[PDB]
RNA sequence: UGAGUAGCGAAAGACGGGUGAGAAUCCCGUCCACCGAUUGACUAAGGUUUCCAGAGGAAGGCUCGUCCGCUCUGGGUUAGUCGGGUCCUAAGCUGAGGCCGACAGGCGUAGGCGAUGGAUAACAGGUUGAUAUUCCUGUACCACCUAUAAUCGUAUCG
RNA sequence: GAGCUGUAAGUAAGCUUUGAUCCAGAGAUUUCCGAAUGGGGAAACCCAGCAUGAGUUAUGUCAUGUUAUCGAUAUGUGAAUACAUAGCAUAUCAGAAGGCACACCCGGAGAACUGAAACAUCUUAGUACCCGGAGGAAGAGAAAGAAAAUUCGAUUCCCUUAGUAGCGGCGAGCGAAACGGGAAGAGCCCAAACCAACGUUGGGGUUGUAGGACACUCUAGUUACAAAGGACGACAUUAGACGAAUCAUCUGGAAAGAUGAAUCAAAGAAGGUAAUAAUCCUGUAGUCGAAAAUGUUGUCUCUCUUGAGUGGAUCCUGAGUACGACGGAGCACGUGAAAUUCCGUCGGAAUCUGGGAGGACCAUCUCCUAAGGCUAAAUACUCUCUAGUGACCGAUAGUGAACCAGUACCGUGAGGGAAAGGUGAAAAGCACCCCGGAAGGGGAGUGAAAUAGAACCUGAAACCGUGUGCU
């Protein structure tokens, strides 16, 4: 039971994958490897958004 | 794995007895013959017992 | 059962018959922390409070300020808590 | 893609930066041709050559229970132009 | 109990200076001593991190230990040419159909798997505490793709 | 309906009354190996083809689908060899494969140790082991039966008959049935005579008081068998919610104990609370509650459907079958005076005036109708799911395993196989001072207790040390 606010068109769903996954999660991991990253709880927050994004995408086949 | 095609005869098992009643295992085999019979496709050679060939069967 | 930020009276223990205010709740171990009772000394040396069993405290009546039990009657569509020996809503 | 996992910052890699050689941890089941095409699209840098090597799990025991670490694949990439600018 | 008894697994060490709570046993230097068709240098099998650096002394070391193939924390293995696969087959193994056999299964054709063998393109020098025909420097080679060209439409490939 | 991010500490950074974390029903994603199925292989690896697509002036590179074997159905399908038929290339198939509870059941094949105080017939024993086929049960099942009454009426299981009749180097030993008392309890469908097509498909027909075809005036859907697909509301599981009643004093660190006074009870089962509690907490007796999925049931839909007797010209009622001889097996019954029924070889019948049985065989009486096929219930067993019990164990016991045990460890391999539970109510797990390099110890402090200090509840013996009265 979470906030399923994602209701936009299917074309914008693909736009929200490269943004959320490719450039946000990837950048947050290299920052921690050298070590500059506070607010480390954000790693989980981005990961769960990607799970929600692909769940609604499969619901529309 | 040899059996009569027409009826289904197969070998059995039993005892061989002597005068002193000593028993050993033996087998009774069927009198199968390799005979060509009529088949829907090619006429092939199958194992048919001599009893089946009685009463009139094709060849 | 015993929500935090309530007024309770201790009926068993060293500090029995002493009113206090609940400041923490540990439902996994069924332990309740009451303000001003069960003082502990830890060599680190500081003085703080320890936990007490939930079965040693009773809620205080709003009117008589006496220990009592808890009941429910479904006054509204939701569920509310009342007190035995009276009818006042906690 | 997300073939690269983490950058490697060690004492041997620090002297390898002077030769424009960067050390990354990559996926176990990828070839260096795939790693070659992954740097060029993320940092927009023209690469020269890629080396790669494999390791083995190490038996490390803490407390009372023995176990093994994960197998590691390490890649070294040589750049002719630009700079990755690791922080 | 045997009893503070047997043993402590082929062998040459001496001294000076340091570290240290503690030194015959650990580091540095000098002398003497032993092997040298090997106790020297590589590599196949096998073992799987025992390899490097900085710390430690409960247990392991047949004594001691400030030391270690032992404990803790971090590091280390880079290939178009080297060995193997995208090449080839010995001896053997497995075999579509097929033959035989109470069952389970046995044998065997075409065809495959299978090196200890055949075929196959690179050398020299330098560098770290740990990698070197792998990194770097200099000079090469082999296969494949792309755009004009000498010469070519009987060429050319098979 | 208020805290949460498991054991697991602990430190960070976070989420939550705009309903975190948790419980239940329903969906989506699900790497690689493994029947493993594109080919190979030393399982968890390597190497490809075909069709699209993503990037490169172009190769290299990558992603998504598909390509095993056998079998069953349509099409094209020279051979040798005139037409054909073996081989072949495609298209389709919730077709098959492998595992599972080393329990229950049915088949194939089938020991020895042991007893007979030796041993060969016999026994162990049709047991152990192996292979095959299933099912939630399997197997048997609708009289060619049991018997001798002025009879019964499919099969299965329990009691009794009974250690009886019998079998037996008549030794050791093996060992029944019918009657009678009970659990449960329904019976049907095919081949033939006959009827019309082009040997085929429909109708008709299923039996012993003899049935039917043929000629004669001739009317209950049973989806557990009896023919096979679907639509109609009530209970039961898979989360839960309400739910009566106690206050004082003494000892003590703590009261539930003792002394006194009260209350409830369709609730005095149990567990936890600083000690032994019907009235402190979770509960119990009683009642209520279901989005959604899954079972059972019963009132209409729906799908089939010809209900009765006298006459018997003629015809039909299961063939290499019954039976016999030879060599075996099984019936409690060891070939024996051995009926009853199975296998291998060889001979080989009759057609209601027919045929079989009543323990060799013949005659008379009585009963029945083989050579085709299905069928629930009473019966047997537990790897699992929920709820309970015991004059059963309490850490050398109880499962090998109360601890992360089929683990350590041992062996090339199949395989074998351990030891280890307890601080305190609450970590409140010793701030601080002194001896060291540290381990350890003496104070102080927490605690009712620290000889309860994590090698932690009590703490026997063997054994090892110190000091003392007599010798």
């Amino acid at each position: 039971m979470k906030a399923k606010e994602i209701r936009d068109l299917t074309t914008s769903e693909i736009e929200e994958q490269i943004k959320s996954s490719k450039e946000e999660l990837f950048n947050l991991r290299f920052q921690l490897a050298t070590g500059q990253l506070e607010e480390t709880a954000r790693i989980r927050t981005v990961r769960k958004t990607i799970a929600r994004l692909k769940t609604v995408a499969r619901e529309r086949e | 794995g040899k059996q009569c095609f027409v009826t289904g005869r197969k070998a059995s098992t039993g005892n061989r007895r002597s005068h002193a009643l000593n028993s050993t295992k033996r087998r009774w085999n069927a009198n199968l013959q390799k005979v060509r019979i009529l088949v829907d496709g090619k006429p092939k050679k199958v194992w048919v017992s001599a009893r089946a060939l009685k009463s009139g069967k094709v060849t | 059962h015993i929500k935090k930020g309530d007024n309770v009276k201790v009926i068993a223990g060293k500090d029995k018959g002493k009113e206090g205010k609940v400041i923490a709740t540990l439902p996994k171990k069924d332990r309740v922390v009451v303000e001003g009772v069960n003082i502990m000394k830890k060599h680190q040396i500081l003085e703080t409070e320890a936990a007490i069993h939930v079965s040693n405290v009773q809620l205080l009546d709003p009117k008589t300020n006496e220990p009592t039990r808890v009941g429910y009657k479904f006054v509204d569509g939701k569920k509310v808590r009342i007190a035995k020996k009276s009818g006042e809503e906690i | 893609r997300d073939i690269l996992k983490r950058p490697v910052i060690t004492e041997k890699s620090s002297e390898a930066m002077a030769e424009d050689k960067y050390t990354f941890d990559v996926d176990t089941r990828v070839n260096k041709t795939q790693v070659k095409m992954a740097v060029e699209e993320i940092f927009n840098v023209k690469v020269a050559s890629v080396n790669i090597m494999n390791y083995k799990p190490k038996k490390k025991r803490m407390g009372r229970y023995q176990g093994y670490t994960n197998k590691r694949r390490k890649a070294i990439v040589t750049l002719k132009e630009g700079s990755d600018d690791l922080f």
